[PDB]
């Protein structure tokens, strides 16, 4: 996943 | 090349690596049509609404109800030219990947990281998990069973949410007892995220436009990384996460971000991982390759017919890469288990994919996104397999002006800012  | 057939969406239907299938989730689905692009690996041009039928609405919720990084539109991933466009652009972001040696290397490993034979409740036989196959139609129409390690799929109605999905056991927990499962990754080569070149401006939330475009082949490395650690069954327990202390915004506001997508990044930010702690998830995996080490030597017979008893064992020695003595017991040999396991946890890691392709990329992942674009890196003029956006012989190869979406502006369409919205 990308995160913030 | 990783990828031997150069498929058009519209290529007929063969039953073979061109075929509608079914999903195992535990539901009730029309088929879909998808493509076998490496042995393992396939890919299904459709937005997703089977993994999770919990969210298979893409509809835009109210303009008042929608968190900061997130970007809709229920019409993409819609039309057969655009899942043609989907297609080759997964195709050509695997091989820029495989390339690449590391790229090569984690590729490899995905193959051979076969999701273990554990379904079975006598514990003298190897049966497989129906989860970790997908039902494929065969040309007299009939239903055959085969068993995948990952599928590359289109993304839910969140279409920047990328992530690695797989589905569960009642009881065991597959992307964490050295079991694996198969990997379902929503993933888009159609749109990519500006970041900033600057590490302060970077890390702040309310400074940069997004300047630099974020290389796709990077995003989709970061997901296979995610899915080597989950079909080795040694992915990091999401409850294990660091208090963020080195980013006043994300201090003020509480957020934690998990270890594994801090190892998954790796460089300075795997360090935030504390010693005690890293011995501590690396005695439990060399543990559980242990327990898979002899659930094999109990394993006297093997159900189904796709494959013998001693080829399936053979197939998990050389996953887990354990040892045999001369009465013929597997072990798991610390040296051994040590070297998978770091290749696996250190070596692939997104800081170390940038090195390879020698692109510009955010410096840490406690930053905050400033945009999503709209890009098209199918057509050779716009995204090569070697360069990415950085064409060689071009103004754009050096300096990553290739990146940069204001030269190389004619490939890249600002969708969205999210500056100032955190
Ligand atoms: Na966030
Ligand atoms: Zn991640």
């Amino acid at each position: 996943r990308r995160g913030c | 090349p990783f990828v031997n057939k150069q498929f058009n969406y519209k290529d007929p239907v063969n039953g073979v690596d061109i075929a509608y299938i079914k999903i195992p989730n535990a539901g009730q689905m029309q088929p879909v049509k998808a493509f076998k692009i490496h042995n393992k690996i396939w890919v299904i041009p459709e937005r997703d609404t089977f993994t999770n039928p919990e969210e298979g609405d893409l509809n835009p919720p109210p303009e008042a109800k929608q968190v900061p990084v997130s970007y809709y539109d229920s019409t993409y991933l819609s039309t057969d030219n655009e899942k043609d466009n989907y297609l080759k652009g997964v195709t050509k972001l695997f091989e820029r990947i495989y390339s690449t040696d590391l790229g090569r290397m984690l590729l490899t490993s995905i193959v051979r990281g076969i999701p273990f034979w554990g379904g079975s409740t006598i514990d003298t036989e190897l049966k497989v998990i129906d989860t970790n196959c997908i039902n494929v139609i065969q040309p007299d129409g009939s239903y055959r069973s085969e068993e995948l390690n990952l599928v590359i799929i289109g993304p839910s109605a969140d279409i920047i949410q990328f992530e690695c999905k797989s589905f569960g056991h009642e009881v065991l927990n597959l992307t964490r007892n050295g079991y694996g499962s198969t990997q379902y990754i929503r993933f888009s080569p159609d749109f990519t995220f500006g970041f900033e070149e600057s590490l302060e401006v970077d890390t702040n939330p309310l400074l940069g436009a997004g300047k630099f475009a974020t290389d796709p082949a990077v995003t989709l490395a970061h997901e296979l990384i995610h899915a080597g650690h989950r079909l080795y069954g040694i992915a990091i327990n999401p409850n294990r996460v660091f208090k963020v202390n080195t980013n006043a915004y994300y201090e003020m506001s509480g957020l934690e971000v998990s270890f594994e997508e801090l190892r998954t990044f790796g460089g300075h930010d795997a360090k935030f991982i504390d010693s005690l702690q890293e011995n501590e998830f690396r005695l439990y995996y060399y543990n559980k390759f242990k327990d898979i080490a002899s659930t094999l030597n109990k394993a006297k017979s093997i159900v189904g017919t796709t494959a013998s008893l001693q080829y399936m064992k053979n197939v998990f020695k050389e996953k887990y890469l354990l040892s045999e003595d001369t009465s013929g017991k597997f072990s798991v040999d610390k040296l051994k288990f040590d070297k998978l396991y770091k290749m696996l946890t250190e070596i692939y890691t997104e800081d170390n994919f940038v090195k390879f392709f020698k692109v510009l990329n955010r410096k840490t992942y406690l930053n905050f996104d400033k945009a999503v674009f709209k890009i098209n890196i199918v057509p050779k003029v716009n995204y090569t397999i070697y360069d990415g956006f950085n064409l060689r012989n071009t103004n754009l190869a050096a300096n990553f002006n290739g990146q940069n979406t204001e030269i190389n502006n004619m490939n890249f369409t600002k969708l969205k800012n999210f500056t100032g919205l955190f």
